[PDB]
RNA sequence: AGGGGAGUGAAAUAGAACCUGAAACCGUAUGCGUACAAGCAGUGGGAGCCUACUUGUUAGGUGACUGCGUACCUUUUGUAU
RNA sequence: AACCCACUCCCGUUGAAAAGGUAGGGGAUGACUUGUGGAUCGGAGUGAAAGGCUAAUCAAGCUCGGAGAUAGCUGGUUCUC
RNA sequence: AGGUGGUCGGGUAGAGAAUACCAAGGCGCUUGAGAGAACUCGGGUGAAGGAACUAGGCAAAAUGGCACCGUAACUUCGGG
RNA sequence: CUUGUCGGGUAAGUUCCGACCUGCACGAAUGGCGUAACGAUGGCGGCGCUGUCUCCACCCGAGACUCAGUGAAAUUGAAA
RNA sequence: UGUCGGCUCAUCACAUCCUGGGGCUGAAGCCGGUCCCAAGGGUAUGGCUGUUCGCCAUUUAAAGUGGUACGCGAGCUGGGUUUAGAACGUCGUGAGACAGUUCGGUCCCUAUCUGCCGUGGACGUUUGAGAUUUGAGAGGGGCUGCUCCUAGUACGAGAGGACCGGAGUGGACGAACCUCUGGUGUUCCGGUUGUCACGCCAGUGGCAUUGCCGGGUAGCUAUGUUCGGAAAAGAUAACCGCUGAAAGCAUCUAAGCGGGAAACUUGCCUCAAGAUGAGAUCUCACUGGGAACUUGAUUCCCCUGAAGGGCCGUCGAAGACUACGACGUUGAUAGGCUGGGUGUGUAAGCGUUGUGAGGCGUUGAGCUAACCAGUACUAAUUGCCCGUGAGGCUUGACCA
């Protein structure tokens, strides 16, 4: 059973699932627009979302607590310089998804993952 | 455990009947009449009379 | 469960004061042994609590007759006639239960002064 | 709860040091004893001079649960371990003193006597 | 029997009486039921009264409902049920509410118990596992033996095997009512109720009573 | 890769895995039958429908319904076995 | 510990493997383990002895000959009246 | 997932060529994606009992280091 | 014959230990009777420990299930 | 055609072990003995032994007897027995033997057909559709102790001790549930060992079985909580009758009228019109033309496709895939956000005290999964496909 269970499994550890989503968030950021496979797209958002809500506020303990959500030095310095200050009056829902088909190797669903005002 | 006899041409030609495929939903866009799958961003990367990939 | 919460906060009138676990406490417990009716004290230190609104509890333990007794309290039952504290206890933990392999002097709570 | 293998010590005076369950009375395939209930014990520990002997089969009843009992409010009384007490062939103790505390589930007819006796009711 | 009400599963609680009790309970919400459609021997055979609650919004009702909502001028809600009804007379667009019971008053729930997906005949049957040890070989929780030998040579029909245990209907009989809250919609019943949270509940007087 | 034309040839459905090209086996098209019915699948009877021409005492294809009906070989006193 | 071995459970049994794997186990300066080269063989060899081993073959190896051994025993034996 | 002789063999812990985390160097084991039923395999925790299991404590759980104190019957006087 | 009889151990012991002698059918280098140390050796009994069990519950990975690709096996007189 | 015993799962008979109804008794009562009716439901745990049995210990209302390949190894085991090793007694010159002992000794198979447990697709139910239904039929369930009152009454010299009727509380079994008591909770929070890294200090992160641990939300769950077995009606069994002749009496029977059991039919729960005998009720939708005939339940072309269904998407205490249930901008379906709740247990930085480890303050701080409430910020498109165009004929009765 799994009755009022959230989170999926994706056939991995636990610490493989959480090392997996701390990449794809920090090429994310990076980025601004990447290419995955539609179930680990919609995981995803809960985990990139919550770190740009904290991005809002700047100061030595959020940035420490990002630093070890992201053990990355350029994410953490894309947000609360860019990232933060973009989405100050936006009240949640900073990443949009887009489905677009499917891989040819194994018939996989993908879809888009963007920011929703990137300035290109 | 393996058959005690082989199947006749009628008995596995029945198991089959319900191994015909579906079809997909289609649908057009319609600033450009290009072919898409339903819910899908096009091969050209519109979705909803907008680009969003610009390949 | 909006008008749930509203069921169970009619029945919340009781004053309950505030305690933490490793307090030494000492409850009033209403006993009827027929028509007569009485209060019985149980004293001991807090091992464990637990906040649920309605359905809140909290769990002492003490040392009667050279055996160990420890008792489960439904903290808003009417059963519970009053409660105060007697000496509050200085611990880093939540649930005291290691305790329960304490016996003697190994068993004492630091005193939180202020 | 108290099934056949127990053991648990024993809150009289009547020799006895631990004894060990062997059956559970009352009901066929009935499987656990809790407080109040009447049991069957071999004696496994002894006095050199008590009033009852090592390998010694008699009745008890179980005063005492590490389990515990609930109460009508939901409130539950737990012990640090199981006890029980030894009686005869008519239902009576076989000692004379009991230590330790005991529960008021024992309030009954049949056992009010070794209530009397206990130096704390719970 | 013979009359109930329609109402959702709110969840369990508890009631403290005065002399330390407490008494677990199941909250029913029944939002008043209004009468939709009236059947009599005349014209349907049997003789029941058919009941609707809650509200649908406008693009979920078709219009042959549409069209039978309408004729009782009583709007459209989730779900219909049929009382049977013995000796009750009802008009088009009447309404019940929690007024016919009160404290005391023994009742049935029927419900749709949760769904455990597919079940093994341990969890399903309550069938007792074999060996864990004792040289055992990969057949812990199978269901053992089936039938015999060559007599009869078949398995009966019946036989207790593994398969969804179900989201069913259940009945529990002989609940007591704790009280009747009638400026809440709410009913207080003493015990569980089958089903989860906001599920659907009938309520009806309990069939055996008596004792 | 493989094909559709065009050409060569008496003839390419003689195209190089190349004379003829059977059977098992696998398909596409058309006609009739088949979703309340129990078994060696056939046969005695038999309506209806389709096709052809001599327009029905005819030929070809299907076979609703119904009576009977437990494969072949070997070995045996004896086999649906 | 390495290295040599193979006591127990489980898995695997159409195996990853025609004898393995994971987890535990024994010996581990000696009657030890191991590389290279050499010697002994078919009624023969070798054997701290189990009828063990002698190229996945052993109460007498493999290969080719006598040789189409012999088979009072099974099986099969082909068109018509 | 087997077998195959010899040589080299760093750091921090450590008695160590054990073990753990790394260096130089090498690799992610040539089908993937999902979903999170029974059941099978390999594991984690478990109320109250504590061998009642079973042919049998099989399996599992448990013990586990260094220093010091202390240690029985028996003995071939080494031992145990 | 036989679970001989007596004693001990258990609430209860066809197994175990100590004896008795009626040895179906022990017996002295196919050695008799003992024996410290040793044994992945056989039998019995304790302490600790426990999912072995009462009686199973939850959780984690690999399969099983679905989708895409490749693609076996034993078996088989014919089957409405 | 795999042969004992154990485990798991059973199904039937009645020659009945318990519970139910009776006759006789060498039946005072409480207990019994024997026979008749009755198969609804029940019907031990252990010590020894490979044992089935048996004997013991302690229970129970009771610990039934048998059939089913002495039920059940393509469901498990492998202690016994019946391969190969070794030993004892006995027999044989010996190789060896014993239905005599003793220690050791590989249990294969991915389910085609019938069967069974679940869950779908197609078609039909005579125009089609949304919804609610009756019940022919079938399954489930059905056990029982003790205590108290009648009443220390009937009975009995006493000891002792009821029938009938009423109330309470248990055992075993089953269902549902998660408020409480607990378990789990590798998705939440802390402590800590070794090592590597983030330039370094501080702070953090990877790996070590989740490294080892201490707690714990939702969900799931039992050992936790609630409920159940009925009462009652009918037709009967054995049995007990009423009236009553054949046969002036007698006689339950021949005519007639009764009482009567956990068995049978209902009553309780669940499924149920594929019940092809395909039932019923409410509401909804569709009201254009030609052509050829082999001239009516015919075929073809143009036009027009409603009610509704599906595809698709966002999901679900629903789920193997399905199916089922809610929603798709006229929107709270999912995620996020904002509040709260819950858990953990006083973060970082800074300031003080100390030589330092550490302490103290800011500070019940910081963080917080699945929970509650609100909010269109993100994602649920602006579409396609099925489904048609008033529903045959005969007979009868009412209307016109
Ligand atoms: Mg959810
Ligand atoms: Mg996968
Ligand atoms: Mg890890
Ligand atoms: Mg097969
Ligand atoms: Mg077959
Ligand atoms: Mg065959
Ligand atoms: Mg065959
Ligand atoms: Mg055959
Ligand atoms: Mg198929
Ligand atoms: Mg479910
Ligand atoms: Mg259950
Ligand atoms: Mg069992
Ligand atoms: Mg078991
Ligand atoms: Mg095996
Ligand atoms: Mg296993
Ligand atoms: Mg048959
Ligand atoms: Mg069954
Ligand atoms: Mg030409
Ligand atoms: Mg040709
Ligand atoms: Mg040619
Ligand atoms: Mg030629
Ligand atoms: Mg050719
Ligand atoms: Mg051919
Ligand atoms: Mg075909
Ligand atoms: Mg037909
Ligand atoms: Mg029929
Ligand atoms: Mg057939
Ligand atoms: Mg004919
Ligand atoms: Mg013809
Ligand atoms: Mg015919
Ligand atoms: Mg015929
Ligand atoms: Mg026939
Ligand atoms: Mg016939
Ligand atoms: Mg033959
Ligand atoms: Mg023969
Ligand atoms: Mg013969
Ligand atoms: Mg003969
Ligand atoms: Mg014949
Ligand atoms: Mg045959
Ligand atoms: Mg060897
Ligand atoms: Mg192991
Ligand atoms: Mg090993
Ligand atoms: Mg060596
Ligand atoms: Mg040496
Ligand atoms: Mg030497
Ligand atoms: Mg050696
Ligand atoms: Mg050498
Ligand atoms: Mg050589
Ligand atoms: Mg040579
Ligand atoms: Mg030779
Ligand atoms: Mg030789
Ligand atoms: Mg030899
Ligand atoms: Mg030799
Ligand atoms: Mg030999
Ligand atoms: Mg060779
Ligand atoms: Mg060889
Ligand atoms: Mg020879
Ligand atoms: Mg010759
Ligand atoms: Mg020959
Ligand atoms: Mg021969
Ligand atoms: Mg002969
Ligand atoms: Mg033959
Ligand atoms: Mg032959
Ligand atoms: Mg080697
Ligand atoms: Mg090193
Ligand atoms: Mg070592
Ligand atoms: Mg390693
Ligand atoms: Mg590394
Ligand atoms: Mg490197
Ligand atoms: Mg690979
Ligand atoms: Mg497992
Ligand atoms: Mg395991
Ligand atoms: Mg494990
Ligand atoms: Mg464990
Ligand atoms: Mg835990
Ligand atoms: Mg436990
Ligand atoms: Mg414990
Ligand atoms: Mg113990
Ligand atoms: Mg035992
Ligand atoms: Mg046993
Ligand atoms: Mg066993
Ligand atoms: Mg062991
Ligand atoms: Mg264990
Ligand atoms: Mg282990
Ligand atoms: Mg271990
Ligand atoms: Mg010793
Ligand atoms: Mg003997
Ligand atoms: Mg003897
Ligand atoms: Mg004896
Ligand atoms: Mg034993
Ligand atoms: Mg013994
Ligand atoms: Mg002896
Ligand atoms: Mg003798
Ligand atoms: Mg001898
Ligand atoms: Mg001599
Ligand atoms: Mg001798
Ligand atoms: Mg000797
Ligand atoms: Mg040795
Ligand atoms: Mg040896
Ligand atoms: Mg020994
Ligand atoms: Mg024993
Ligand atoms: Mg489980
Ligand atoms: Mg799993
Ligand atoms: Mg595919
Ligand atoms: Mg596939
Ligand atoms: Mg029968
Ligand atoms: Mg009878
Ligand atoms: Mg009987
Ligand atoms: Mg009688
Ligand atoms: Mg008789
Ligand atoms: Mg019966
Ligand atoms: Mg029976
Ligand atoms: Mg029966
Ligand atoms: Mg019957
Ligand atoms: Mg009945
Ligand atoms: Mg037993
Ligand atoms: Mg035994
Ligand atoms: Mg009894
Ligand atoms: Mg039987
Ligand atoms: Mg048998
Ligand atoms: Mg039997
Ligand atoms: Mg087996
Ligand atoms: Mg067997
Ligand atoms: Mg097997
Ligand atoms: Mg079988
Ligand atoms: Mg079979
Ligand atoms: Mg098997
Ligand atoms: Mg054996
Ligand atoms: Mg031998
Ligand atoms: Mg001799
Ligand atoms: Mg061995
Ligand atoms: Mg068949
Ligand atoms: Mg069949
Ligand atoms: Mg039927
Ligand atoms: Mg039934
Ligand atoms: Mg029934
Ligand atoms: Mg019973
Ligand atoms: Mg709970
Ligand atoms: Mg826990
Ligand atoms: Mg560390
Ligand atoms: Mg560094
Ligand atoms: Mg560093
Ligand atoms: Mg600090
Ligand atoms: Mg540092
Ligand atoms: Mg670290
Ligand atoms: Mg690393
Ligand atoms: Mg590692
Ligand atoms: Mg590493
Ligand atoms: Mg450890
Ligand atoms: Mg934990
Ligand atoms: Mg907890
Ligand atoms: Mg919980
Ligand atoms: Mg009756
Ligand atoms: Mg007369
Ligand atoms: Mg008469
Ligand atoms: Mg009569
Ligand atoms: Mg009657
Ligand atoms: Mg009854
Ligand atoms: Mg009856
Ligand atoms: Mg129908
Ligand atoms: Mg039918
Ligand atoms: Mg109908
Ligand atoms: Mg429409
Ligand atoms: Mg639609
Ligand atoms: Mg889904
Ligand atoms: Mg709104
Ligand atoms: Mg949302
Ligand atoms: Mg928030
Ligand atoms: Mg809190
Ligand atoms: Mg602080
Ligand atoms: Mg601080
Ligand atoms: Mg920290
Ligand atoms: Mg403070
Ligand atoms: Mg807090």
């Amino acid at each position: 059973m799994r009755h009022r269970k959230s989170g999926r499994h994706l056939s991995r550890t636990s610490a493989h699932r959480k090392a997996m989503f701390q990449n794809m968030a920090v090429s994310l950021f990076e980025h601004e627009l990447i290419k995955t496979t539609l179930p680990k797209a919609k995981e995803l958002r809960r985990v990139a979302e919550p770190l740009i809500t904290l991005a809002k506020e700047d100061s030595v303990a959020n940035r420490r607590l990002a630093f070890d959500r992201t053990r990355s030095k350029a994410a953490v310095g894309k947000l609360f310089n860019d990232l933060g200050k973009r989405y100050a009056n936006r009240p949640g829902g900073y990443l949009r998804i887009l489905k677009c088909g499917f891989r040819a190797g194994d018939n996989a669903p993908m879809a888009y993952v963007e920011l929703v005002d990137r300035p290109v | 455990a393996v058959q005690q006899n082989k199947k006749s041409r009628s008995a596995r030609d029945m198991r089959r009947s319900h191994d015909a495929l579906e079809s997909n939903a289609l649908s057009v866009e319609k600033s450009t009449g290009e072919v898409h799958l339903r819910h899908h961003v096009s091969p050209d990367g519109f979705y909803r009379g907008r680009k969003v990939v610009d390949k | 469960n909006k008008i749930i919460q509203q069921i169970e906060a009619e029945q919340m009138n009781k004053e309950i004061p505030a305690f933490a676990p490793g307090d030494t406490v000492i409850v009033q417990v209403k006993v009827k042994e027929g028509d007569r009716q009485r209060l019985q004290a149980f004293e001991g230190v807090v091992i464990a609590k637990r906040n649920r609104g309605l359905n809140s509890a909290f769990t002492v333990r003490k040392i009667s007759n050279g055996v160990g007794v420890e008792r489960t309290f439904q903290t808003y039952s009417p059963i519970v006639d009053s409660l105060s504290v007697k000496r509050r206890g200085d611990v880093r933990k939540a649930k005291l239960y290691y305790l329960r392999a304490l016996s003697g002097k190994a068993a004492r709570i630091k005193e939180k002064l202020v | 709860m108290i099934q056949t293998q127990s053991m648990l010590d024993v809150a009289d005076n009547s020799g006895a040091r631990r004894v060990m369950c062997i059956k559970v009375l009352g009901g066929s395939h009935r499987r656990y004893a809790g407080i109040g209930d009447i049991i069957k014990v071999t004696v496994k520990e002894a006095i050199p001079r008590g009033k009852v002997k090592k390998g010694q089969v008699m009745t008890a009843v179980v005063v005492r649960t590490k389990h515990g009992v609930r109460r009508t409010d939901g409130s539950i009384i737990r012990f640090d371990g199981n006890a029980a007490v030894l009686l005869n062939n008519k239902q009576e103790p076989i000692g004379t003193r009991i230590f330790g505390p005991v529960t008021r589930e024992l309030r009954t007819e049949k056992f009010m006597k070794i209530v009397s006796l206990a130096p704390e009711v719970l | 029997m013979t009359i109930g009400v329609v109402g959702r599963k709110c969840g369990m609680t508890r009631i403290f009486t005065e002399e330390g009790v407490s008494i677990p309970v199941t909250v029913i919400e029944v939002e008043p039921n209004r009468v939709t459609q009236f059947k009599t021997e005349e014209t349907d055979g049997y003789r029941a009264v058919q009941v609707t609650a809650g509200e649908r919004r406008a693009s979920r009702v078709t219009k042959a409902q549409a069209g039978h909502f309408a004729k009782a001028n009583v709007a459209a809600g989730r779900g219909v049920w049929e009382f049977r009804l013995g000796e009750e007379q009802y008009a088009a667009g009447d309404q019940i509410t929690v007024d016919l019971f009160q404290a005391g008053q023994m009742v049935d729930v029927t419900g749709e118990s949760k769904g455990k997906g597919f079940a093994g005949t341990i969890k399903r049957w309550n069938f007792r596992g074999q060996d864990n040890t004792h040289g055992n070989s990969v057949s812990h929780r199978v269901p053992g033996s089936i039938g015999q030998c060559q007599t009869p040579g078949r398995v009966f029909k019946g036989k207790k095997m593994s398969g969804h245990l179900g989201a069913e209907r259940v009945t529990v009989q002989s609940l007591e009512i704790v009280r009747v809250d009638a400026e809440r919609n709410l009913l207080l019943v003493k015990g569980a109720v089958p089903g989860a949270t906001g599920g659907d509940v009938i309520v009806r007087p309990a069939a055996k009573a008596r004792g």
